[PDB]
C-alpha cells in the first residue's frame, strides 16, 4: 500500500538526520511496516531538502515544454535536467499545462 | 506519554509530538509573553 | 375517543419490572408514596414493629395491620 | 406488452422522452473519465454501478444542493460498509448509527431495501445490510410505519435460508420491527399477503405472523388468528391461518400451553373440510400443539379425536401420513387405559403402512414408532414378532441414512425400542451390517450400538455375540475414510461397558493398532493415537499394566512427528496415559519425557499447544521433582511465547501451569518473568499474565508478590501501571476473605490510581475496590472502603460504558459492605439536580440501590416534612413508648 | 372520552348487529371483507371489551377519520341497547 | 422484607396439591406438589399469577374435593386511585375477592371469578367441603361476616353482635382476629375470635347444597 | 454477558431446571464471567429447557458438559435469585465470523 | 433458455454530450424496433441514458456485441437495469371482458 | 410436498457424488430384480406412446402401465414402466428426474414389489 | 413559573447552601431541603464544567509513588532497582541469552520479613470522612 502518513515521515526525517544517507536497514528496522526500498522512494521521492515540491516558475516550464517534445516520454531522465527532480511533480506540470491549453 | 507544555497537549507516541512543529502556531503567540518580557522589540 | 395516545411498551433496556424504582422525570409524590408503601410493607413484614406499634395503642394486631393495609391506598394524599 | 403509463410509472424522475483498413492513430482529447468513483474507499464492481453510479460524478455542493445530499450521503455509507475494509466499515456504521434520527426514514430504506433485491448479492454483504437494518432500528422506533411492507418484501427470504444463523438473525429483526411499530401496523401491512397466489410469501407471511406473535403475545392478536381461520371465501387464508397456529406452537415450546385452550378451539372447525390440504396442515397443527404441549391438555383435545380416528378409517394418502403423526404425538399426552387402546387398534395402520413408498410417510411413521411404544402397552413378544421384522425389513436402507432428518430418526427411534424390547434383539439383527462397503450405513450402525450400549448397557450380549460386535466395530475404524469422531465415542462406550469382559481382545486390538499407527501417513495416524486415549481407562480396570509399560515407551517416541493434527494425538494419548496411571510408576519416567515436551511447546499449532501445556500442568502439580529445577525457569519464558493463541482454554490452562512452577521452584523468580511480561504493546499478552500474576498470588501464599507488585506502579508506563492494578483486581477477586489485611496497604496505591489522570486507572481501580467489597463483607474494613468511594464518586460523570459499568459495578459492590446508608446519603442532593446528565444517572443508581436492598433502606431514609395539602410525614416511626 | 362509559355484553345481543357493521363497513371502504366482520366479532365475544384498542386497530386499517366515526355511530347503539333488557338498539327497535 | 417478593401471605390445599405463596403486590407464585413412589415429596415450577397495580390483602385456599384447587384473595386495583387527583376516586375503590383456578391438565393460573364487596374485609376462612359440607370462603370485616360461595348461593351477611351497654363505641367497628376451624367428623365449626377477646362459635347448617342462613353464638372470653 | 453489551437475558422466573455449561465455557459464571468461588446451582424456566434446548449450555447454546453455577460475589449481591439468565439473542458475536 | 434475467431495458453509460436526438436512435434502430428513450437532465444523467426495446433478441443483439465498442471520443457501457419501484400505484380502471376473445 | 420428493431423490444423488459413494452400494442394489419405475406428475395431454418415446432412450419399455380411470375419467398422473434391464432404471432414475414436459415436472421413482391400481401419493 | 433565588433565600431556614441553578429544578423545595439534609455529601463541582473534570492536568509532572515504610524495610526497592539498573544494559543477544539459559538467586531475600512487615508491622494509613469530597486539585491545598 504505502500511504506514507507524516507521523512516520518526520520519524524518517529524523532517521535520515542522525544515521547518514546509504544506511536504510537500520532506519527501516523502526518502523513496523515498511522495507528499505519504499523509504528509499519517498526519501529520494519527497523527503530530500533540495527537492523544490511547490514554488512553480516561468522558465523552467519554458525549458520543458521543447524538452518533453523532444521526448514524449522519459521523466526521469529530464528530471536532473530541470532541477525540479521529484520525477512526478513533472508530470503534473505537463498534465496541467495541457489542460490549460485545451481547456 | 508525551506532552507539548505551551501546548498543553498530549502526544501518545514519539512521531505525535514531532510532527507537532506546523500546527496551531502558538510558538508565534508567545511574541505577546515577550511583548510583556520587554515592552520593545 | 382518543388522539395520538398509542405508546406501547418499547425497547427492553433493562425491564424494570420493579415497582417503587423511579426514572429520571420522576415526581416528588410519586417516590413519596413508594416510600410511605415501601415503609408500611417493613411494618407488616417485620413481627416486632407490628409489635411497637401495638404496644402504644390498645389495639389487637390485625387491627394494626388492617389499617396499616388500608392506608396503602393513599397515604399522602391526592395530587 | 407495455404500455406509456406503465412505463413512465415504473422508472423515476430525472430523466425525459424524446482485409480491413489501417491509417494510424491520433492523439485524443484526454478520454480519461471516471469510471470509479473519485477516491480509494472501496472498489467498486461492475453490478453495483447502478445503485452507486452517483458517487461518479463530484458533487461540489453549490447551485444543485438542497437539503437532500444530508439524506444520501448514506449512499457512500453503505458502499464503505459492503465492500470496504473493516474499520471503514465500523467508521461508517458508527456514523450512520449516530446520524440515524438525521437521515430519516423515507431516503434511507429507499436506498437499503432495493439493494437486497438485486440477484447478485453476497452472505456477507447480506449479513452486512441486515446489521445496518437492525443498527438503524434501534434509534427509527415509531417513524417505520408506512414502510413495513417495504422492509418486509425484503427481508422475508431470510426466514428460509438455508443456514441457521440468518433465520436467527431474520426472527430478530422482525421482532425488533415489530417491538417498535407495533402491532396495528402489523396486521394490517401482512393482511394482502394471504390471498397472494404465490405460496413463498403466503408460507413466509405466516411465519412472520408467528415470530410477531412470539415476540407480542398470543391474546393480542389471537382474534387475527380466529378471524382468518373461519372465513370461508378461499381455502388460502384457512391455510394460512392454520400455518401460523403451526408455526407459533413450532416456535415457542410452553408459553404456548396457558393459552393452548382458546387456540385449540379454533381447530377442531377445521378437518371437515372439502379441501385436502386444509385438513393435513390442520392435522399437522394438532400434531404441533400437542409437541408443544408435553404433556399437558389432555381433556382439552377431547374435541379432536373422534374426525382423527374417523380419517385413519376411512381416509389414506398423505392425510392418513398427518393423522397419524397427530394421534401418536397426542398419545403420550393421555391417560394409560385410553391411550393403550389408541396404541392397540393403530398398529395394524402402522404394518399396513410399512409398504409406503414415500419417504416423508415412512419419516412419520418412524416418529410413530418411537411415541407410540413407551409407556406401558405394548409388550415383548407383540413387538419382537410382528412389528420390528418389517421394520428391519423395509426400513434400514441406504437412501434412509442419506437425508438427515431420517438418519437421525430412525437411531432416535431405535434406542426406545431397545429400551423396550431389549439390547441383543437388536443388535444381534444389526451387528453384521458392521461389514458394509458403505460409510454412512456403517456409521448409522456404530450409532445405534453405540445409544443403545450407552442407554442400556452390554449384560444382555452374550458370548454368542461379542466378537462379531469388536470384528465390525474394529473392520470399521481400519475402514473409514472422513475425519469424523462419533466412531472414536462409539469405541470408547463400547469398551467402557465391556470392562472385564474385553479381556481376550485387547493383544489383537493393541496390534491392530500399532500396524495402524505407520498407514502411508496420509492422515490416518490420529484415530489410532486417540483409540489408545480412549482405551487408556478400560484395562486399568481389567489388571493390564505391562501392555501399558509396553505402549508407554511407543508414545515417548511416537511424538517426533511434522503433522500437529497427529501430534496433539499423540500427546493426548500420551495426556490419557498419564490420567489414568500413577505418574511415579511409568516406563516413560518424567526424567526424560518434559525436556521432549519442551520443543513440542514451541510448535505454535493450537491443540499440540493445548496438549502440551496440559500435560506440563500435570507434570507441575505432580511431577516436580523429576527435574535439576533449572527446566521450571527456563520454559515460563517460553510459557510466554505460548500465549496469543485463540481457544481461550489454551489461556485458562497456562496461568495454572505458572502458579504451579511458583508452587514448585519459588514465587520469587518467575514472578520477574511475569512483571516483563507487562510492556508488550498488544492485549491478550498483558491480561493472560495479569491473570497468571493472580495464579501465583493465589495458589502459594501470599505477601510474596505483593511488595514487587506496589514496586512496578513507580515504573513511568501505562502497561505495568494497568497491569497492576488489574492483578490486584484479580487477586482480591480471587482471594476473597483473606483480603481483610491487604487492604490498608494497597489503599494507598489505589488513592493514586482514582487520583490518576487516566480512566483505565480509575477503571481498573474501582474493579478492585468492587472485589475487595466483595472480599472484606462483614470483617469490619468499612473505614478504608469509604476512604475509597469519596474518590469513586466523582467518576460517575464519564460517559464511555467501560469505565461507567465499572464503577457501577463497584457501587453495587460497596452498596452492602459499607450499607446502604452510606450509599443513600451519597445518592441525596442529587435525585433532583436541574442537569439531566447528573440527574438520570443518580436515578439509575438509586433503582439499583432499591432493587439491591430495598428493606435495608427503610431505617435509612430522611425525614420530608409536610406541604400544604399532603401527609409526607412517617408518623409511625415518629412516637416513641 | 365519550369511549368510556363501562360496558357489558352479556346484556347485548349481537346477531343483530352484524350485517348493520357489514353495511357501515361496505359503506366506508368500498368493497366487502370477513377478516373485519370477525374482528369486531371477537372484540366483542368479551364482556369487558377495550373501545381504545378497537380504536387503534380500526385506526391502523382505515385512513384515522374514518374509525373516529366509525366508533361515534358503534358506541352510542350499544349503550341504547344494553340499556334496555332485550339488548336491540334504537335504530333498529322503531325499523 | 419487600413489597414485591412473596412471603407475606401463605395458603394451601387442604388435601395437599397445591401451595401458593404471595406478596402485598404483583405476584402470586405456584408450586404443584405431587408424590413419586419412593414415598416423596416432588415440587414442580412456580406457576405465575402477575396482576400489576393491584394489593393482597389475605389469601386463602378453597377445599374443593379432586376438583381443580382454588385459591381465594382480596383485591384491590389502585391506579384510578392514583391517576385521579379529586380524591373521591380513592373512596369508590372497593375491595374485589378473586378466586384463581390452577387447571393441573393444563399448567396455568387464570381469573376465574372477581367478585366486589361493599364492605372492607381483612381475611378470610376457609370452609370444608366436598363430601363434608357447603365449600367456601368466610369474609370477616368491620361489624360483618360475610358468605359468598360463587354460582348461586347469595352474599349472606350477619352483624356482629357487641356487648350490652359497654364504654368503647363512640363510632369504631369490630373485627375478628382468628378463625380456629374445626372438624369434630361428624360437623365442622369454626372458633373465630374477636379484637376483645370474645370467642365466637360459627356452625354452618345447611338443608340443601345450597346455604340457608348463617348464625353465631358467645362461647366463652 | 457483561463482554457483549448487545446480549439480554431471558428474566423470566426459575423453576427446577438445572442450567448447563459446554465444554468451551466450563466454570465460567453467567453474570460477572469468573471462574472461582462457586455457590448456588443455575435454574432457568421450562420455556429456555424444552425439547432440543435440554442439556444445551447457556451462553453459547452448545452441548453442555457440566453443570452450571454462581458465584459468591453474585451470591453475596443476589445476583442469583433474580430472573433466569438464559441469553436468548445471538448478535455480533459468532455469526459475522460464519460468513468470514 | 434464460429465464433469470429482467429484459425490454438496456442502461446506457458514457453516452457523448453531442447527441442532439439522432445517434442513439441510429444505433438503436439499426438492431430492431425500439419502444422509445430516456434522456436527463441533471448533469450526471446528462450523458446516462435509458433505453427499453419491444424485443428480447435485439436486447441481446445490443449487449453482448456493443460492450466495448467505440462511438464519438467517449466510449459507452451498458447494463441492465433493475425495476424496483414506483411512485404511484393505478386505481379505477375498467379492464372489463368486453367481448374481445 | 408434490415436487419436493424430486428434490429429495437429487440430494440423495448430489450426497452419492459429494461422499464418493462406489456403485456396488449406491441406494441401486437394494432396488435388484426389479424393471418397474414409477413415476408422478405427468400432464393428463400424454398417452402411451408419447411416454414410451420420451423414456425408450435408455432402453424400450417391456410393460407399461397408464392409470386409465373406469368410466368417467382418462388419466390420473401415475404411470409404471417395466424395462428389460436394471441398469436402464437406473440410468432413468438419474438422468430423467427434474425435468419437466409442458408445465408440470415430473418424479421417477422404484416400485420393485409389484403393480398397484392405487396406492400412491398424488 | 419559577421564584427567583430571592424568595428561594427568603423562605428556607438553611438559605447558607443555595446556588443560582437551584431555580431551574423541578421542586426547589425538596432539593433545598435535602440539600440542608444531616449527612448527605454534595454533587461534584464538575457537571457544569467542560474539562471532562482531570483533563485539565496536562502540564502538572507528579512523582509515580510515594512506598509506604512497611514496604521500603523490606529491602525489594533496592533489589528491584538494582535488576532494572542491569537489566536496562542488556542487549538483545544476552536478554535471549539469559532467557533460554537463566540465572536464578537474584532477589532471594527471605519469607520473614515480609510476614512481619505485612502481619506484625502493619502501618495504618491516613484515611478521611465521608464527607471529604474529591474536587479538581485537592493536594494544592494542604495550607489547613
Ligand atoms: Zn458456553
Ligand atoms: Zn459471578
Ligand atoms: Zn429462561
Amino acid at each position: 500500500g504505502g500511504v506514507w502518513r507524516n507521523t512516520e515521515d518526520e520519524i524518517l526525517k529524523a532517521a535520515v538526520m542522525k544515521y547518514g544517507k546509504n544506511q536504510w536497514s537500520r532506519i527501516a528496522s523502526l518502523l513496523h511496516r515498511k522495507s528499505a526500498k519504499q523509504c528509499k522512494a519517498r526519501w529520494y521521492e519527497w523527503l530530500d531538502p533540495s527537492i523544490k515540491k511547490t514554488e512553480w516558475s516561468r522558465e523552467e516550464e519554458e525549458k520543458l515544454l521543447h524538452l518533453a517534445k523532444l521526448m514524449p516520454t522519459q521523466w526521469r531522465t529530464i528530471a536532473p535536467i530541470i532541477g525540479r527532480t521529484a520525477a512526478q511533480c513533472l508530470e503534473h506540470y505537463e498534465f496541467l499545462l495541457d489542460k490549460a491549453a485545451q481547456r | 506519554s508525551y506532552e507539548c507544555k505551551l501546548c498543553l497537549t498530549l502526544h501518545n507516541n514519539e512521531g505525535s509530538y514531532l510532527a507537532h512543529t506546523q500546527g496551531k502556531k502558538h510558538q508565534t503567540n508567545l511574541a505577546r509573553r515577550a511583548a510583556k518580557e520587554a515592552k520593545e522589540a | 375517543m382518543t388522539d395520538r395516545y398509542t405508546i406501547h411498551s418499547q425497547l427492553e433496556h433493562l425491564q424494570s419490572k420493579y415497582i417503587g424504582t423511579g426514572h429520571a422525570d420522576t415526581t416528588k409524590w410519586e417516590w413519596l408514596v413508594n416510600q410511605h408503601r415501601d415503609s408500611y410493607c417493613s411494618y407488616m413484614g417485620h413481627f416486632d414493629l407490628l409489635n411497637y406499634f401495638a404496644i402504644a395503642e390498645n389495639e389487637s394486631k390485625a387491627r394494626v395491620r388492617f389499617n396499616l393495609m388500608e392506608k396503602m391506598l393513599q397515604p399522602c394524599g391526592p395530587p | 406488452p407495455l404500455s406509456d403509463e406503465e412505463l413512465d410509472a415504473m422508472f423515476p424522475e430525472g430523466y425525459k422522452v424524446l482485409t480491413g483498413f489501417h491509417m494510424q492513430t491520433e492523439d485524443r482529447t484526454m478520454k480519461s473519465v471516471n469510471d470509479q468513483p473519485s477516491g480509494n474507499l472501496p472498489f467498486l464492481k461492475p453490478d453495483d454501478i447502478q445503485y452507486f453510479d452517483k458517487l461518479l460524478v463530484d458533487v461540489d455542493e453549490s447551485t444543485l444542493s438542497p437539503e437532500e445530499q444530508k439524506e444520501r450521503k448514506i449512499m457512500k455509507l453503505l458502499l464503505k460498509i459492503k465492500n470496504g475494509t473493516p474499520p471503514m466499515r465500523k467508521a461508517a456504521l458508527r456514523q450512520i448509527t449516530d446520524k440515524a434520527r438525521e437521515f430519516g426514514a423515507g431516503p434511507l430504506f429507499n436506498q437499503i431495501l432495493p439493494l437486497l433485491m438485486s440477484p447478485t448479492l453476497e452472505d456477507q454483504e447480506r449479513h452486512l445490510l441486515v446489521k445496518v437494518i437492525d443498527r438503524i432500528l434501534y434509534k427509527l422506533d415509531d417513524l417505520v410505519r408506512p414502510y413495513v411492507h417495504k422492509i418486509l418484501v425484503v427481508i422475508e427470504p431470510l426466514l428460509i435460508d438455508e443456514d441457521y444463523y440468518a433465520r436467527v438473525e431474520g426472527r430478530e429483526i422482525i421482532s425488533n420491527l415489530a417491538k417498535a411499530a407495533g402491532l396495528a401496523t402489523m396486521i394490517s401491512t401482512m393482511r394482502p399477503d394471504i390471498d397472494n397466489m404465490d405460496e413463498y410469501v403466503r408460507n413466509t407471511t405466516a411465519r412472520a405472523f408467528a415470530v410477531v406473535a412470539s415476540a407480542l403475545g398470543i391474546p393480542s392478536l389471537l382474534p387475527f388468528l380466529k378471524a382468518v381461520c373461519k372465513s370461508k371465501k378461499s381455502w388460502q387464508a384457512r391455510h394460512t391461518g392454520i400455518k401460523i397456529v403451526q408455526q407459533i406452537a413450532i416456535l415457542m415450546g410452553c408459553a404456548i400451553l396457558p393459552h393452548l385452550r382458546s387456540l385449540v378451539e379454533i381447530i377442531e372447525h377445521g378437518l371437515v373440510d372439502e379441501q385436502q390440504k386444509v385438513r393435513t396442515i390442520s392435522a399437522l397443527a394438532i400434531a404441533a400443539l400437542a409437541e408443544a404441549a408435553t404433556p399437558y391438555g389432555i381433556e382439552s383435545f377431547d374435541s379432536v379425536l373422534k374426525p382423527l380416528w374417523k380419517g385413519i378409517r376411512q381416509h389414506r394418502g398423505k392425510g392418513l401420513a398427518a393423522f397419524l403423526k397427530a394421534i401418536g404425538y397426542l398419545i403420550p399426552l393421555m391417560d394409560a387405559e385410553y391411550a393403550n387402546y389408541y396404541t392397540r387398534e393403530v398398529m395394524l395402520i402402522l404394518i399396513r403402512e410399512f409398504q409406503s413408498p414415500d419417504e416423508e410417510m415412512k419419516k412419520i411413521v418412524l416418529k410413530v414408532v418411537k411415541q407410540c411404544c413407551g409407556t406401558d402397552g405394548v409388550e415383548a413378544n407383540y413387538i419382537k414378532t410382528e412389528i420390528l421384522p418389517p421394520f428391519f425389513k423395509h426400513f434400514w436402507q441406504h437412501r434412509m441414512a442419506l437425508d438427515r432428518r431420517n438418519y437421525r430418526q430412525l437411531v432416535d427411534t431405535t434406542v426406545e425400542l431397545a429400551n423396550k424390547v431389549g439390547a441383543a434383539e437388536i443388535i444381534s439383527r444389526i451387528v453384521d451390517d458392521l461389514k458394509d462397503e458403505a460409510e454412512q450405513y456403517r456409521k448409522m450402525v456404530m450409532e445405534t450400538i453405540e445409544k443403545i450400549m450407552g442407554n442400556l448397557g452390554a449384560a444382555d450380549i452374550d458370548h454368542k455375540l461379542e466378537e462379531q460386535l469388536i470384528d465390525g466395530i474394529l473392520y470399521a475404524f481400519q475402514e473409514q475414510t472422513t475425519e469424523d469422531s462419533v466412531m472414536l465415542n462409539g469405541f470408547g462406550t463400547v469398551v467402557n461397558a465391556l470392562g472385564k469382559r474385553v479381556k481376550p481382545y485387547l493383544p489383537q486390538i493393541c496390534g491392530t493398532v500399532l500396524w495402524r499407527l505407520n498407514n502411508k501417513s496420509a492422515k490416518v495416524r490420529q484415530q489410532a493415537a486417540d483409540l489408545i486415549s480412549r482405551t487408556a481407562v478400560v484395562m486399568k480396570t481389567c489388571q493390564e499394566e505391562k501392555l501399558m509399560g509396553h505402549l508407554g515407551v511407543v508414545l515417548y517416541e511416537y511424538l517426533g512427528e511434522e503433522y500437529p493434527e497427529v501430534l496433539g494425538s499423540i500427546l493426548g494419548a500420551l495426556k490419557a496415559i498419564v490420567n489414568v496411571i500413577g505418574m511415579h510408576k511409568m516406563t516413560p519416567p518424567i526424567k526424560d519425557l518434559l525436556p521432549r515436551l519442551t520443543p513440542i511447546l514451541k510448535n505454535r499449532h493450537e491443540k499440540v499447544q493445548e496438549n502440551c501445556i496440559d500435560l506440563v500442568g500435570r507434570i507441575a502439580d505432580r511431577g516436580a521433582e523429576y527435574v535439576s529445577a533449572r527446566e521450571w525457569m527456563r520454559i515460563c519464558f517460553e510459557l510466554l511465547e505460548l500465549l496469543k493463541a485463540h481457544k481461550k482454554a489454551i489461556r485458562r490452562a497456562t496461568v495454572n501451569t505458572f502458579g504451579y512452577i511458583a508452587k514448585a521452584i519459588g514465587p520469587h523468580d518467575v514472578l520477574a518473568t511475569l512483571l516483563n511480561n507487562l510492556k508488550v504493546q498488544e492485549r491478550q499478552n498483558r491480561v493472560c499474565t495479569t491473570v497468571a500474576i493472580a495464579i501465583v498470588a493465589e495458589t502459594c501464599s501470599p505477601f510474596t508478590v505483593l511488595p514487587a507488585l506496589m514496586n512496578e506502579y513507580r515504573v513511568p508506563e501505562l502497561n505495568v501501571q494497568n497491569g497492576v492494578l488489574k492483578s490486584l483486581s484479580f487477586l482480591f477477586e480471587y482471594i476473597g476473605e483473606m483480603g481483610k489485611d491487604y487492604i490498608y496497604a494497597v489503599t494507598p496505591l489505589l488513592e493514586d490510581a482514582l487520583m490518576d489522570r487516566d480512566l483505565v486507572h480509575r477503571q481498573t481501580a474501582s474493579a478492585v475496590v468492587q472485589h475487595m467489597s466483595l472480599g472484606v463483607y462483614g470483617f469490619g474494613c468499612e473505614d478504608s472502603l469509604n476512604h475509597l468511594l469519596n474518590y469513586v464518586w466523582p467518576n460517575v460523570f464519564e460517559t464511555s460504558p467501560h469505565v461507567i459499568q465499572a464503577v457501577m459495578g463497584a457501587l453495587e459492590g460497596l452498596r452492602v459492605a459499607i450499607g446502604p446508608c452510606r450509599m443513600l446519603q451519597y445518592c441525596l442532593q442529587g435525585l433532583f439536580h436541574p442537569a439531566r446528565k447528573v440527574r438520570d444517572v443518580y436515578w439509575k443508581i438509586y433503582n439499583s440501590i432499591y432493587i439491591g436492598s430495598q428493606d435495608a433502606l427503610i431505617a435509612h431514609y430522611p425525614r420530608i416534612y409536610n406541604d400544604d395539602k399532603n401527609t409526607y410525614i412517617r408518623y409511625e416511626l415518629d412516637y416513641i413508648l | 372520552e365519550c369511549l368510556e362509559k363501562k360496558v357489558d355484553m352479556s346484556k347485548v345481543n349481537l346477531e343483530v348487529i352484524k350485517p348493520w357493521i357489514t353495511k357501515r363497513v361496505t359503506e366506508i371502504l368500498g368493497f366487502e371483507d370477513d377478516v373485519v366482520i370477525e374482528f369486531i366479532f371477537n372484540q366483542l365475544e368479551v364482556k369487558n371489551p377495550d373501545s381504545k384498542m378497537m380504536q387503534i386497530n380500526l385506526t391502523g386499517f382505515l385512513n384515522g377519520k374514518n374509525a373516529r366515526e366509525f366508533m361515534g355511530e358503534l358506541w352510542p347503539l350499544l349503550l341504547s341497547a344494553q340499556e334496555n333488557i332485550a339488548g336491540i338498539p334504537s335504530a333498529f327497535l322503531e325499523l | 422484607c419487600r413489597r414485591i417478593v412473596p412471603g407475606q401471605f401463605l395458603a394451601v390445599d387442604p388435601k395437599g396439591r397445591a401451595v401458593m405463596i404471595s406478596a402485598i403486590e404483583k405476584q402470586k407464585l405456584v408450586y404443584i406438589l405431587n408424590r413419586d413412589a419412593a414415598a416423596r415429596l416432588t415440587i414442580s415450577s412456580p406457576l405465575e399469577a402477575h396482576k400489576a397495580n393491584t394489593l393482597v390483602y389475605h389469601v386463602v385456599g378453597v377445599d374443593v374435593g379432586f376438583e381443580n384447587p382454588m385459591f381465594a384473595c382480596l383485591e384491590m386495583d389502585y391506579e384510578e386511585a392514583d391517576n385521579d387527583p379529586t380524591g373521591e376516586a380513592a373512596a369508590n375503590t372497593q375491595q374485589t375477592l378473586t378466586f384463581y383456578e390452577l387447571d393441573l391438565g393444563l399448567n396455568h393460573v387464570v381469573r376465574k371469578y372477581s367478585e366486589p364487596l361493599e364492605e372492607h374485609g381483612n381475611f378470610l376462612i376457609t370452609v370444608p367441603g366436598g363430601s363434608d359440607g357447603p365449600s367456601g370462603v368466610l369474609i370477616c370485616s368491620e361489624n360483618y361476616i360475610t358468605y359468598k360461595n360463587f354460582g348461586d348461593q347469595p352474599d349472606i351477611r350477619c352483624p356482629i353482635p357487641r356487648r350490652r351497654n359497654d364504654l368503647d363505641d363512640p363510632e369504631r367497628g369490630m373485627i375478628f382476629v382468628c378463625s380456629a376451624t374445626h372438624k369434630t367428623k361428624s360437623m365442622f365449626f369454626f372458633l373465630a375470635q374477636t379484637e376483645q377477646g370474645d370467642i365466637f362459635k360459627i356452625t354452618l347448617e345447611t338443608d340443601e347444597d345450597m346455604v340457608t342462613e348463617i348464625r353465631l353464638k358467645y362461647f366463652d372470653t | 454477558a457483561k463482554h457483549h453489551p448487545d446480549l439480554i437475558f431471558c428474566r423470566k422466573q426459575a423453576g427446577v431446571a438445572i442450567g448447563r455449561l459446554c465444554e468451551k465455557c466450563d466454570g465460567k459464571c453467567v453474570i460477572c464471567d469468573s471462574y472461582v468461588r462457586p455457590c448456588t446451582l443455575v435454574r432457568i424456566c421450562d420455556e429456555c429447557n424444552y425439547g432440543s434446548y435440554q442439556g444445551r449450555c447457556v451462553i453459547c447454546g452448545g452441548p453442555g458438559v457440566s453443570d452450571a453455577y454462581y458465584c459468591k460475589e453474585c451470591t453475596i449481591q443476589e445476583k442469583d435469585r433474580d430472573g433466569c439468565p438464559k441469553i436468548v439473542n445471538l448478535g455480533s458475536s459468532k455469526t459475522d465470523l460464519f460468513y468470514e | 433458455r434464460l429465464p433469470p434475467e429482467v429484459n425490454r431495458i438496456l442502461y446506457i453509460r458514457n453516452l457523448p454530450y453531442k447527441i442532439t436526438a439522432e445517434e442513439m436512435y441510429d444505433i438503436f434502430g439499426k438492431y430492431g424496433p425500439i419502444r422509445q428513450i430516456r434522456v436527463g437532465n441533471t448533469p450526471e444523467t446528462r450523458g446516462t441514458a435509458y433505453v427499453v426495446y419491444e424485443d428480447i433478441f435485439d436486447a441481446k443483439n445490443a449487449c453482448d456485441h456493443l460492450s466495448g465498442f467505440n462511438v464519438c471520443n467517449r466510449y459507452l457501457v451498458v447494463l441492465y437495469y433493475n425495476a424496483n419501484r414506483a411512485f404511484q400505484k393505478m386505481d379505477t380502471k375498467k379492464k372489463e371482458e368486453q367481448l374481445k376473445l | 410436498n408434490p415436487l419436493t420428493k424430486v428434490k429429495l431423490i437429487n440430494e440423495l444423488n448430489e450426497r452419492e457424488v459429494q461422499l464418493g459413494v462406489a456403485d456396488k452400494v449406491s441406494w441401486h442394489s437394494e432396488y435388484k430384480d426389479s424393471a418397474w419405475i414409477f413415476l408422478g406428475g405427468l400432464p393428463y395431454e400424454l398417452t402411451e406412446g408419447d411416454i414410451i418415446c420420451v423414456f425408450s432412450q435408455y432402453g424400450e419399455i417391456v410393460n407399461i402401465n397408464l392409470v386409465r380411470d373406469k368410466k368417467t375419467g382418462k388419466s390420473k398422473g401415475f404411470c409404471f414402466l417395466c424395462y428389460e434391464d436394471q441398469r436402464s432404471t437406473i440410468l432413468a432414475v438419474d438422468n430423467f428426474n427434474g425435468i419437466k414436459i409442458k408445465g408440470r415436472t415430473i418424479r421417477v421413482d422404484h416400485v420393485s414389489n409389484y403393480r398397484a391400481p392405487k396406492d400412491s401419493e398424488e | 413559573n419559577r421564584f427567583t433565588v430571592a424568595e428561594l433565600k427568603q423562605l428556607v431556614a438553611r438559605p447558607d447552601v443555595v446556588e443560582m441553578h437551584d431555580v431551574t429544578a423541578q421542586d426547589p423545595k425538596l432539593l433545598v431541603h435535602l440539600k440542608a439534609t444531616r449527612n448527605s455529601v454534595p454533587v461534584p463541582r464538575h457537571w457544569c464544567f467542560k474539562r471532562k473534570y482531570l483533563q485539565g492536568k496536562r502540564g502538572i509532572e507528579k512523582p509515580p509513588f510515594e512506598l509506604p515504610d512497611f514496604i521500603k524495610r523490606t529491602g525489594i526497592q533496592e533489589m528491584r532497582e538494582a535488576l532494572q539498573e542491569k537489566e536496562e544494559q542488556k542487549t538483545m543477544k544476552s536478554k535471549m541469552r539469559e532467557k533460554v539459559r537463566p540465572k536464578m538467586g537474584k532477589i532471594d531475600i527471605d519469607y520473614q520479613k515480609l510476614h512481619d512487615a505485612f502481619f506484625k508491622w502493619q502501618t495504618k494509613p491516613k484515611l478521611t470522612i465521608h464527607g471529604d469530597l474529591y474536587y479538581e486539585g485537592k493536594e494544592f491545598e494542604t495550607r489547613l
